RNA sequence: GAGCAAACCGGAUUAGAUACCCGGGUAGUCCACGCCCUAAACGAUGCGCGCUAGGUCUCUGGGUCUCCUGGGGGCCGAAGCUAAC
């Protein structure tokens, strides 16, 4: 059942039998505490932090401050994107390279080629050497956008982190704190709250806990002070937070 | 602000690698530099020559610099510690007293900017960890403990 | 069955500190307790107060830290950063007034078990008197 | 005293083989009582006791029993330790 939520969209579900078998094991759910993925424990505990950290988001973005934010998991990765053009920062979807932060003075250069790159398909000289050269600047600024796109926006070191589980991108966690950053991550039972400077005990899979907490994170930041205007969003046409924005090919 | 200090020159070494052909040497220098007025900070980079070992060094030297609490012209307390096999330890001295310490601890002490010290030595006389050894003294002498004990703790 | 029943406590407070336990428990006994009082009216340790577990009395002693840091290794800075044991059993170390020491400068105290009451250092050798030189704590 | 096997008897390989290989063979290995007491008799890590994250596999008793509590064996690992391993 879809409570409005899941649309038909003519899904077939020929495929999607559960004719695998399944019926094999009756353990088969070991069933604990976490049915839905939305735990909350100790509350004057838990809720104590929250307010800690989201206070913080809110002056760090006042202060003009920078936050990037860092997604390795597919469990977010494109959610750590919504949450990144709407909230005009830097985010890492792709991988992490070792010193994105301690070697700055040097990742950043990538970052240098890549906007050369992109300046040169602008340009007359477009096809002046062998095709051969000519992708081989085509993978490169490829390439280069694949791993930097995002990371086009740290003119400087940012002055926070909202790595999503600090226990499966820690050198992100290492990196940072070790130039004094805060650190902002999810973490669970299966992380370093100790690492984690600004914790937010999501859940750090689940894609909605993510989507939950990383989205009012970017609120937060956004509603920074204020404003009037009070036509109120519309629905449908919500393509500026990026959605599928015009195709090529 | 500035940030610039005086720098010395510890102790030089050439390494030696092995491989088919011959060897291959990699420099090594072990630089202090200071302020003499409570700050210096140990570095040792390496190079194929000797000044880039040295430079290098120097670069690493200024990021790992410890703002140590001087009394007049002397270590608050006494302090030992432990590293390799090394154990430096230092004693506060009266005034007039001298520094009195090896090659290394003195070269580290003299640029914190201390005059009065008597120091302890008990292993491995290693110019390296001996150096080391003088530092994390410096880093765990006290600033406060006269706070830590008395103070609230909100936000731990 | 203990050895050292005082050394226990010490040690006890001493690792739940590396690992930065909230508080740890120790067997009760006057002396100990009385030895308690001072790392408390001291500041190395936020209090004890007597606790029962299982039916057997036990302390609490609640550790004090420092604050969180900056940098990696973020661990709080130690109140009691060291506690030795001076005077173990077999090895008797008593000393004199003159002979009281003046540990860490200052920074620290020496539990001393004087005829009159369990005191420090500072104490001890304001009344003017010596004994059993219990520890050192710093 | 079946098999095996120092010494030893022959066979072969070798530049030479009192050796590796091959065919026999004694003490011995076996049991009884007595003697010897050594060992890489090694976890190369004395005994006891208290304290300090976990996870994983496994033997054995209790358990409101595929989870927790006791004893023993392995693995990986917090802090810590170590010259490093
Ligand atoms: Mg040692
Ligand atoms: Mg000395
Ligand atoms: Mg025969
Ligand atoms: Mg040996
Ligand atoms: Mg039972
Ligand atoms: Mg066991
Ligand atoms: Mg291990
Ligand atoms: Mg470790």
């Amino acid at each position: 059942p879809v409570e409005i939520t899941v649309k038909e969209l003519l899904e077939a579900g020929v495929h999607f039998g559960h004719e695998r078998k399944r019926w094999n094991p009756k353990f088969a759910r070991y069933i604990y505490a976490e049915r839905n993925g939305i735990h909350i424990i100790d509350l004057q505990k838990t809720m104590e932090e929250l307010e800690r950290t989201f206070r913080f988001i809110e002056d760090l973005a006042m202060r003009g401050g920078t936050i990037l934010f860092v997604g390795t998991k597919k469990q977010a990765q494109d959610i750590v994107r919504m949450e990144a053009e709407r909230a005009g920062m830097p985010y890492v979807n792709q991988r992490w390279l070792g010193g994105m932060l301690t070697n700055f003075k040097t990742i950043s250069q990538r970052v240098h080629r890549l906007e050369e790159l992109e300046a040169l398909f602008a340009s007359p000289e477009i096809e002046e050497r062998p095709k051969k050269e000519q992708v081989r600047l085509k993978h490169e600024l490829e390439r280069l956008q694949k791993y930097l796109s995002g990371f086009r926006l740290l003119k400087r070191l940012p002055d926070a982190i909202f790595v999503v589980d600090p226990t499966k991108e820690a050198i992100a966690v290492r990196e940072a704190r070790k130039l004094f950053i805060p650190v902002i991550a999810l973490a669970d039972t299966d992380s370093d709250p100790d690492l984690v400077d600004y914790i937010i005990p999501g859940n750090d899979d689940a894609i909605r806990s993510i989507q939950l907490i990383l989205s009012r994170a970017v609120d937060l930041i956004i509603q920074a002070r204020g404003g009037v205007v009070e036509p109120s969003p519309s629905y449908a046409l919500v393509q500026e937070a990026e959605a599928t924005e015009t195709p090529e090919g | 602000p500035e940030t610039d200090f005086e720098e010395k020159m510890i102790l030089i070494r050439r390494t030696a690698r092995m491989q088919a052909g011959g060897r291959r040497f990699r420099f090594g220098a072990l630089v202090v530099v200071g302020d003499r007025q409570g700050r210096v900070g140990l570095g040792f980079g390496k190079a194929p020559e000797v000044p880039l070992a040295v430079q290098k060094a120097g670069y690493y030297a200024r990021r790992n610099m410890v703002e140590v609490p001087l009394q007049n012209g002397t270590i608050p307390h006494e302090i030992e510690v432990e590293f390799g096999a090394s154990k430096i330890v230092l004693k506060p001295a009266a005034p007039g007293t001298g520094v009195i310490a090896g090659a290394v601890p003195r070269a580290i002490l003299e640029l914190a900017g201390v005059t009065d010290i008597l120091t302890k030595e008990l292993g491995s006389r290693n110019p390296i960890n001996i150096a080391y050894a003088t530092m994390e003294a410096l880093r765990q002498l006290r600033t406060k403990a006269d706070v830590e004990r008395l103070r609230k703790g909100e936000a731990h | 069955m203990l050895t050292d029943p005082i050394a226990d406590m010490l040690t006890r407070i001493r690792n739940a500190t590396r690992v930065y336990k909230e508080s740890t428990e120790v067997p009760a006994s006057r002396f100990k307790e009385e030895i308690l009082k001072i790392l408390a009216r001291e500041g190395f340790i936020k209090g004890y107060e007597r606790v029962e577990v299982d039916g057997k009395p036990y302390l609490r002693i609640h550790l004090k830290y420092g604050p969180r840091r900056q940098g990696p290794d973020p661990r709080p800075e130690q109140v009691i950063k060291h506690i030795r044991r001076i005077s173990r059993p077999g090895r008797r170390v008593y000393v004199g007034v003159k002979e009281i020491p003046r540990v860490r400068r200052g920074l620290g105290i020496a539990i001393l078990s004087t005829p009159k009451g369990v005191l420090t250092d500072r104490e001890a050798r304001k009344l003017g008197v010596g004994g059993e030189l219990i520890c050192e704590v710093w």
